[PDB]
């Protein structure tokens, strides 16, 4: 860990942030499709076959 | 009783306290073999290296038989010489070296 | 001339014949030590078993 | 060349078996790994031999044991050697899981993870087992284990009612769990190919904690009879246990028919578990019950990065031996408690026990072993 | 892997016996138990008294649940 | 208060090579159609399992053929009532649990065929629940229906006490004392739990032999094979 | 080369029979 | 490229949703079965007057 | 094989058993199977070896 | 098959031979004490006493 403490760690976790982002959100967006929550598939303007 | 050489005291109770001089063997015959210390063997003298193998291997034939090296011939602690220390420290600064410079 | 060395001669060099006669022994061991632990266990218990009582 | 060096089957066979470095110095801790394979032989041909006769219903299991164990002729034995083997497997697994946190041999990382995987598929084997016979404790036991996933915060119910295949224990929960009781021992066996795999890249550890390259010797000729005298001295503990005192570490209440409506004063889960269950009742919450629980089971994973040693072994550190072996009698507390119900003092040593079972290995351990690396001046 | 290549040792010269040759149980009585002894005086020091301990917390639990559940003469002597 | 411990008794069958007495088997088994058969059950024995221990198969029979049961459904899909055979399971005080706790005052009295290994103590509890049934403790009260046992957990069970002396005339002709009754229920019901009893005990003999013989002559095997590295000395030639 | 004698291991050895009539090829044989 | 990995993307979609079915399908068969659902809610206790204790 | 004189339930559990271990026996022995292979590779409509055009 | 058509084939067949009745007589007495076969095992003396 003390390594990790450093410029160069710092400028890589920037680049890699956006991937990460994107990453979370396709694993958060498969969720929600894959067990239909409905919490959250209410909000979506289409994909409102849950009456 | 306080007094510095208490500390000594100590440090030597825990030595003879501590198996490996039943079996002949230097405390740097018992670190773990990590790649800071199998580095450190590799740059071993080819005498240090051969005496250190035999003092283990010697370590564990009398191991397997459950046995213990004679009383006289344990190591002692006075005696006892850091073969490994200076070439360990070696390459754990060289390693930390490139880790700083990575980070820079 | 041991016994030991007898049987070996004549059975134990030959790994073949070394398996029959422990084969031999098997069935010979079986018999025996199944007989005398069934004796054994009915003496131990021989006012309580059923086969006295149907006597 | 001989034909170990032509046939690929008998290639693997020879490098991984008959001609596998293996360090002289090995001592009887290490024969347990054999003796863990041969309880799961054990298990496999024994469950097979009892599922050939046993009908997974609730309203037919009970009867179906019974008929196993009165007409099918040397029905009796089996079922108890299956019981009793389950409880002789634990005790192999906690001891090769004592041997390897003792002598270092945790830091096999990815060993060590397939282990753990190992632990955790035979603990949910032994449980839905245990829940197989339909007796009182089992079906208590079952109800109580699976209703401990209802903590989870947000699908707690829905999880837990999905397990049960209904809204409570009953039919069609205890053919999920036969199915699922089948099934594992097979994954069991395949994790445990994988864990001879990763530790065959490095080969065994010995009990000095140091390379035995220059010792290493053949397993055909040595530790193949050393383990044959092994799993002799485990057939004959086993079969002591079947034979003199099968119901020695069964619970006199699985012999009652289990009913959902009464419920047994005193509802323990099998012996191997107690320790576990001690920490359900340590914790006072129901979901630090369960999140203490996991922890206790998964700290294992956590145990390599907590080695601040120098020495992979302990038989060159006295005071991590001290240490080791309070930690043994933590364990043998929190057992025993687990045995013993809710009162006064059990639960304030209970919990003074799950206290120092965490601490021990979390804290004390590793600054145990940097005192000790102060005191050898290095 | 194989024992052909796994590490460098230099003039290290071992002289074994046939299994036939020797005898299985050498110095059973001269060496054997006394090495037993000496083993179990050194573990013994470092094992035991955790379970002492051990067994002294599992007796005084006992006796204090037991204690626990026969009491109160003064609950009811004020009656 | 927690029930009392049952004291061990010293059984005949309690040894580790012992074996169940087959004759007070056989006098527990007429206890147990005399008394226990009125109203506790036992649906995993059969008028079988009794060929090998203490009837012989035609004795087996002529007892059996006693009681006679329902049979399977005749012509005209009509349930009929059979003479009774040696495949039968002892016959079933009541038709269903209702029906026993309406006749037992709300109480459903246990199968017996596995209630000593059911209950803790064993064989040990139900004699000291046969045998002891004080008077209530002064300050204690209970219903009709219920009589005071000091073993039973509840203090308070709901079966009148079951066996006197001269409840019934054995047929070996032994003094029917009910504590000579309650040691032959017991003993019979040890048979039932354990069926596999005196085999369990003879298998375990002749496993202990086996070890006897085995465990030394494995152990001097492994110290032949491996006295080569255990007494290979090995020196240190530096040049 | 030459100052390598194989330490005594008559303490470990079989009690061999004294007879001397028994050749070694016998005396294997035995053991 | 991007027509290739238009084709790609929509083989990925159709074969997510094939998965997702066949998943569900599965995972729900592991579900409360009809029969066991029917005598869940429909059942009405009439309780009687049980003295004055817990029954 | 019949567990009696006849099939029957005791005939239905075994083969239910022997249904349920075998498939498991049948992927181990696969995995045989595809060991056995590998040590020559696969072979090729034409029947001749393929050492050229290995992909 | 050919190949083998020699004499000292023939005479590795009849040096073998030993080996091969010896194994053949293994085999055959571990099948009746295995099975227990009566039909065999009616002959050997000590034996018929276990039927
Ligand atoms: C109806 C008359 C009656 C007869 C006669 C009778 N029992 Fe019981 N028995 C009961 C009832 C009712 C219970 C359960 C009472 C309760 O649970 O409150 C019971 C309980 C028991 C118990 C203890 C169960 C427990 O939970 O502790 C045993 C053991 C037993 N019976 C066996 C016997 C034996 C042995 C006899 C000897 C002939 C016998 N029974 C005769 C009615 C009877
Ligand atoms: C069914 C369960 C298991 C089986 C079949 C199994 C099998 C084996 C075998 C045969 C060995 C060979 C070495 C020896 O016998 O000691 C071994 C080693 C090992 N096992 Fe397991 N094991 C199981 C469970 C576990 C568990 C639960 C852990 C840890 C929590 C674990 C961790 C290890 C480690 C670290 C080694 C390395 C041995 C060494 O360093 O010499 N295993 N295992
Ligand atoms: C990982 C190894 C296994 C373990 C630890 C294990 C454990 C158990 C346990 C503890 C029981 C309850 C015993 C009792 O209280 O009576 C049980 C029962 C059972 N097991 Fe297993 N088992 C294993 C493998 C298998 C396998 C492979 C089968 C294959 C069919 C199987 C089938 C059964 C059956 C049918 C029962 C119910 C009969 C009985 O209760 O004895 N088991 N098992
Ligand atoms: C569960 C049954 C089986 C499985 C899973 C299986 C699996 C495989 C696989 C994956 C291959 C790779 C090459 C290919 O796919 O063509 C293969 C090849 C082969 N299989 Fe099987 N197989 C099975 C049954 C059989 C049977 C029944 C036979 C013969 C009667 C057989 C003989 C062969 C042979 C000769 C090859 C060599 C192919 C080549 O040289 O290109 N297999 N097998």
């Amino acid at each position: 860990v003390t390594r990790f403490l450093g410029p160069r760690y710092r400028e890589l976790v920037k680049n890699w942030v956006p991937t990460a982002y994107t990453w979370g959100a396709v694993g958060a967006v498969g969720l929600v499709w894959a067990t239909d929550w409905r919490l959250i598939l209410d909000w979506v303007p289409y994909i409102n076959g849950k009456f | 009783s306080a007094s510095g050489k208490w500390l000594d005291g100590i440090r030597k109770w825990y030595y003879n306290a501590a198996g490996f001089n039943k079996l002949g063997l230097m405390r740097d015959d018992t670190i773990y073999e990590d790649e800071d210390v199998k580095e450190a063997i590799r740059r071993l003298p080819e005498n240090l290296y051969n005496d250190r193998m035999f003092r283990i291997k010697r370590a564990l034939d009398l191991n397997l038989k459950h046995q213990i090296l004679p009383k006289e011939q344990w190591t002692k602690y006075e005696e006892e010489n850091f073969y490994l220390e200076p070439y360990l420290k070696e390459v754990i600064r060289e390693r930390k070296e490139r880790e700083e410079w990575a980070k820079k | 001339a041991t016994l030991t060395s007898k049987l070996y001669s004549l059975l134990f060099r030959r790994t073949s014949t070394f398996a029959l006669t422990i084969i031999v022994g098997v069935m010979f061991f079986e018999r025996a030590f199944d007989q005398g632990a069934d004796a054994i266990y009915d003496h131990i218990n021989e006012g309580k078993l059923w086969k006295h009582i149907k006597h | 060349t001989p034909m170990r060096k032509t046939n690929p089957l008998m290639k693997l066979i020879n490098h991984s078996f008959i001609d596998l470095p293996t360090p002289s110095n090995i001592s009887a801790w290490w024969n347990f790994g054999s003796l863990l394979g041969a309880c799961l032989i054990l298990q496999i041909t024994t469950g097979l031999f009892l599922a050939m006769h046993y009908s997974p219903d609730a309203s037919t299991a009970f009867s179906s044991i019974a008929h196993i164990t009165r007409d099918v002729n040397y029905g009796w034995i089996i079922r108890y050697l299956h019981a009793n083997g389950a409880s002789m497997f634990f005790i192999c697994l906690f001891l090769h899981i004592g041997r390897g946190l003792y002598y270092g041999s945790f830091l096999y990382s990815e060993t060590w993870n397939i282990g753990i995987i190992l632990l955790l598929a035979t603990m949910a084997t032994a449980f839905m087992g245990y829940v197989l016979p339909w007796g009182q404790m089992s079906f208590w036991g079952a109800t109580v284990i699976t209703n401990l996933l209802s903590a989870i915060p947000y699908i707690g119910t829905d999880l837990v009612q999905w397990i049960w295949g209904g809204y409570s224990v009953d039919s069609p929960t205890l053919t999920r769990f036969f199915t699922f009781h089948f099934i594992l021992p097979f994954i069991i066996a395949a994790l445990a190919t994988l864990h001879l795999l990763f530790l065959h890249e490095t080969g065994s550890n010995n009990p000095l904690g140091i390379t035995s390259h220059s010792d290493k010797i053949t397993f055909h000729p040595y530790y193949t009879i050393k383990d044959a005298l092994g799993l002799l001295l485990f057939l004959l503990s086993l079969m002591t246990l079947t034979l003199f005192s099968p119901d020695l570490l069964g619970d006199p209440d699985n012999y009652t028919l289990a009913n959902p409506l009464n419920t047994p004063p005193h509802i323990k889960p099998e012996w191997y578990f107690l320790f576990a269950y001690t920490i359900l009742r340590s914790v006072p919450n129901k979901l630090g019950g369960v999140l203490a629980l996991l922890l206790s089971i998964l700290i294992l994973a956590m145990i390599p990065i907590l080695h601040m040693s120098k020495q992979q072994s302990m038989m060159f550190r006295p005071l991590s031996q001290s240490l080791y072996w309070l930690l043994a009698a933590d364990l043998l507390i929190l057992t025993w408690i687990g045995g013993q119900p809710v009162s006064y003092p059990f639960t304030i040593i209970g919990q003074v026990a799950s206290v120092l079972y965490f601490t021990t290995i979390l804290i004390l351990m590793p600054t145990i072993s940097l005192i000790e690396n102060k005191m050898l001046k290095w | 892997r194989e024992f052909g290549n796994l590490t460098r040792m230099r003039h290290v010269i071992s002289y074994s016996l046939s299994p036939f040759e020797q005898r299985a149980y050498p110095h059973v009585f001269t060496k054997g138990i006394p090495n037993v002894l000496r083993r179990i005086r050194e573990s013994f020091f470092r094992v035991v008294p955790q379970f002492v301990v051990f067994y002294l917390i599992y007796t005084w639990g006992t006796e204090e649940f037991e204690r626990s559940k026969r009491k109160n003469p003064a609950a009811y002597e004020n009656d | 208060d927690l029930e009392l411990h049952p004291p061990s008794y010293p059984w005949s069958h309690r040894g580790l090579l012992s074996s169940l007495d087959h004759t007070s088997i056989r006098r527990g088994f007429q206890v147990y159609k005399q008394v226990c058969a009125s109203c506790h059950s036992m649906d995993f024995v059969a008028y079988r399992h009794l060929v090998g221990v203490c009837y012989t198969e035609d004795e087996a029979k002529e007892l059996a053929a006693e009681v006679e049961v329902q049979d399977g459904p005749n012509e005209d899909g009509e349930m009929f009532m059979r003479p009774g055979k040696l495949f039968d399971y002892f016959p079933k005080p009541y038709p269903n649990s209702e029906a026993a706790r309406a006749a037992n005052n709300g109480a459903l009295p246990p199968d017996l065929s596995y209630i000593v290994r059911a209950r803790h103590g064993g064989e040990d509890y139900v004699f000291s629940l046969l045998t002891g049934y004080c008077e209530p403790p002064t300050g204690v009260s209970l219903r009709e229906g219920l009589y005071f046992n000091p073993y039973f957990p509840g203090q308070a069970i709901a079966m009148a006490p079951p066996i006197y002396t001269d409840v019934l005339e054995f047929d070996d002709g032994t003094p029917a004392t009910m504590s000579q009754i309650a040691k032959d229920v017991c003993t019979f019901l040890r048979w039932a739990s354990e069926p596999e009893h005196d085999h369990r005990k003879r298998m375990g003999l002749k496993m202990l032999m086996m070890m006897a013989l085995l465990v030394p002559l494995v152990y001097t095997i492994k110290r032949h094979k491996w006295s080569v590295l255990k007494s290979r000395k090995l020196a240190y030639r530096p040049p | 080369h030459t100052d390598i004698k194989v330490p005594d291991f008559s303490e470990y050895r079989r009690l061999e029979v004294l007879d001397s009539t028994k050749s070694s090829r016998e005396s294997s044989e035995a053991r | 490229k991007g027509f290739s990995y238009l084709v790609t993307g929509v083989t990925t979609v159709g074969v997510a949703y094939a998965a997702k079915n066949a998943v569900t399908q599965f995972v729900s068969s592991m579900s409360a079965s009809a029969d066991v659902l029917a005598l869940a809610k429909i059942e009405i206790k009439l309780s009687d007057i049980p003295e004055g204790k817990n029954m």
